[PDB]
RNA sequence: ACCGGGAAGGGGCGUGCCCGCCCGUCGAACGGGGAGCCGGCGGAGACUCCGGCAGGCGCGGGCGGAGACGCGCCC
RNA sequence: GGGGGGCCCGGGGGCGGACCGCGCGUCCCCGGCCGCCCCUGAAAAGCCGGGGGGCCCGCGCGCCGUACCGACCGC
RNA sequence: GAAAAGGAGUGGCUCUGACGGGGUCAGAACUGGAACGGACGCGGGGAUCCCGACUGUUUACUAGAAACACAGCGU
């Protein structure tokens, strides 16, 4: 596991290494699974809004908060 | 202050084994525990490391030498015929 | 012999009362470098690489070199050392001479 | 409370490769972990001191940069023994071709 | 007597990615401060056999470097450099130049070689037997 | 049955060349030896199951520094 | 020595994985030294470096032990 | 030889000084059947003679020694 900035994040989206997208909320984490690692960013709603709205239609996220 | 007055190092065998070893002893490992020169270093580091074996702790090289000093009085001797005996093969 | 060993003493006396002069193989090679060294003066425990290096570069500079007939530790004592030299280079003579 | 172990290994007798440490779990609990031995790092061929430069990691997990140095005998010889051999070579050259 | 470190004199490398190679004093360097040092010009690489039975293998690898003199050794040997004149100044934290410096010493290095000039200077010192 | 080197003692490949002096995949569940942690579930098993997170060994679609140093194979 | 650097260091911290301070001592491992020997404290598989010369994504990991006990030997 | 032989003190409570938070060491007043290492743990001592120098070993199951070994000495 390990933690990932937001630029490389979106190679990661736009050459398809990730499986699932999780939001957290508590700041707001977002887990990326992919082959080999599990990436996490830390970001503010407000980043996670328009993360989320150039977020892959490929790419199946999941919320979560309880 | 001064600890014993004649053992010396000996002390340490305490009242066993007789007066004349412990009188050979003291001779004995003093000279094994000394400190030699380098002949090749030109410092007094010398310090032997097994019977025959003595190495310079500063240059390091290491030597063949006595069982209990670093140079012998047979082996003085020898060095010195040997290399006469040379130099009467040069003409 | 005697006549010449207790004129080498006063010159090395000479030298280290008034002039110039440096102890070690490192600032000897720096000043053979240069072309400063009147002298290069060694002891005969010389390690034999650093003394073919020593030769070698006084043969291209026209530095003179010799030997001192003594350990380092005699080097020492000499200039008036308690620590072995195993190179003496004079760089200004002052009251000596240097006829050895 | 009471924070004692049981072993770890197929068999009790503790040699040099059956050393464990202690640490505590997210779950509360005293758990034993091996502590492997350390292999050393080469050394060198003249002088027989530690090669500058190579971690003390087996050269099978080491990436091919990372097991290397980059001069002339690099890993095998220290680089003073490196300079005391070019000397040599050199030195002893020129005195045995012009006399 | 005289100085020995002179713009025309050979050197052996002695520490460095290069030790034990042979290079040439482009220019020499005063003695302000950090030292002494010198503009070097050297080769990194020399050509191989060619059989009669061809570019890439017999191509010449140099390399210019400001290397403190302390880890040189002269020589005897000599090589008359054609050097001064390109622009000593611009070898140095000037990359643009520096990379085509070292293609026109490159060039010139072969030419050297094919009118086999300077034996000792292109030919390789034995270590470590 | 006991004792033992003085024997024309095997390999790479790709034909035809080239290299070669002569043993045991016997002998250690404590020596050497690539690589594992946490949480959970059962009447009886767990470093072995399940979930999560990793690691190892395999197979398929020439540059920088003054320097100490830094950043594909085969014999 | 002083000033500035490089390498190793079974460790610690921050982010991941996912309540707050302060102490003497004990056990274990590690470090640099110093002492001792008419005592000087295994080997090999396996893996790698040097010199010289010639040239990301998928799939898998076979065989054997594994319950319990001082329930063992002394009728 | 030696802990030779022989003497004296030691609880509780209230205080004081010394060492850079931490206990130790030193000192004083008061007090208790004329008590204090209050259980526990824990040498009796000395004057001599014989044998073997010493640490070590032995008749598993009636003998631990003055017997064997030993460094040293000699052939
Ligand atoms: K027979
Ligand atoms: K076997
Ligand atoms: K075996
Ligand atoms: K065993
Ligand atoms: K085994
Ligand atoms: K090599
Ligand atoms: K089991
Ligand atoms: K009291
Ligand atoms: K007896
Ligand atoms: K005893
Ligand atoms: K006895
Ligand atoms: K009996
Ligand atoms: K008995
Ligand atoms: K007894
Ligand atoms: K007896
Ligand atoms: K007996
Ligand atoms: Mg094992
Ligand atoms: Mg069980
Ligand atoms: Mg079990
Ligand atoms: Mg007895
Ligand atoms: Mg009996």
């Amino acid at each position: 596991p390990n933690t990932i900035t937001e630029e490389n994040l979106m190679k990661m989206i736009a050459d398809g290494r990730g499986k699932k997208l999780v939001v957290k909320s508590c700041k707001v984490k977002l887990k990326l699974r992919t082959a080999k690692y599990l990436y996490t960013l830390t970001v503010p709603n407000a980043d996670d809004a328009k993360s989320i709205v150039k977020g892959c239609k490929d790419k199946v996220e999941v919320q979560y908060v309880n | 202050a001064k600890r014993t007055k004649k053992v010396g190092l000996t002390g340490k065998y305490g009242t066993r084994y007789g007066r004349a070893a412990r009188k050979q002893l003291l001779k004995i490992e003093t000279s094994q525990k000394a400190k030699y020169t380098c002949p090749f270093c030109a410092k007094d580091k010398v310090r032997r490391t097994a019977c025959g074996i003595w190495t310079c702790r500063s240059c390091s090289k290491t030597m063949a030498g006595g069982a209990y000093s670093l140079h012998t009085e047979p082996a003085n001797a020898a060095r010195a015929t040997i290399r006469r005996l040379r130099l009467a093969r040069e003409d | 012999t005697k006549k010449a060993q207790d004129s080498i003493s006063l010159t090395l006396t000479l030298v280290v009362k008034s002039g110039k002069y440096t102890l070690g193989t490192d600032q000897a090679i720096r000043n053979i470098r240069d072309g400063k060294a009147q002298l290069v003066f060694m002891a005969n425990n010389c390690p034999p690489l650093v003394k073919s290096q020593v030769d070698y570069l006084c043969h291209l500079s026209k530095t003179p070199v010799r030997v001192f007939a003594g350990s380092s530790r005699e080097l020492g004592i000499a200039v008036g050392r308690q620590f072995n030299v195993s190179i003496m280079t004079i760089l200004e003579a002052g009251d000596a001479d240097l006829t050895s | 409370a009471d924070c004692r172990v049981t072993c770890r290994f197929h068999s009790t007798y503790r040699t040099r490769s059956k050393i464990v440490r202690y640490k505590r779990t997210p779950g509360n609990r005293l758990t034993s972990l091996r502590v492997k031995k350390l292999p050393n790092a080469p050394h060198c061929a003249e002088t027989g001191k530690q090669i500058h430069g190579i971690p003390r990691v087996i050269p099978q997990h080491l990436t091919r940069q990372q097991r290397k140095v980059s001069r002339p005998y690099g890993g095998k010889l220290c680089g003073s023994a490196l300079r005391a051999h070019i000397l040599e070579s050199f030195l002893n050259e020129e005195n045995q071709a012009l006399r | 007597s005289q100085p020995i470190i002179k713009p025309g004199l050979v050197c052996i490398v002695l520490q460095g990615r290069h030790a034990g190679k042979k290079a040439v004093i482009v220019e020499a360097l005063p003695h302000n401060e950090r030292g002494s040092y010198a503009i070097v010009a050297g080769i990194a690489a020399l050509p191989r056999r060619i059989t009669n039975s061809a570019v890439c293998r017999g191509r010449v690898r140099s390399f210019v470097k400001c290397m403190n003199v302390n880890h040189l050794m002269p020589t005897s040997c000599r090589l008359e450099n054609n050097y001064k004149d390109f622009i000593s100044t611009q070898t140095v934290a000037d990359v643009t130049k520096r990379r085509e410096i070292i293609e026109t010493v490159n060039k010139d290095f072969q030419r050297r070689i094919l009118e086999h000039r300077d034996t000792w200077f292109f030919t390789k010192l034995p270590i470590d037997a």
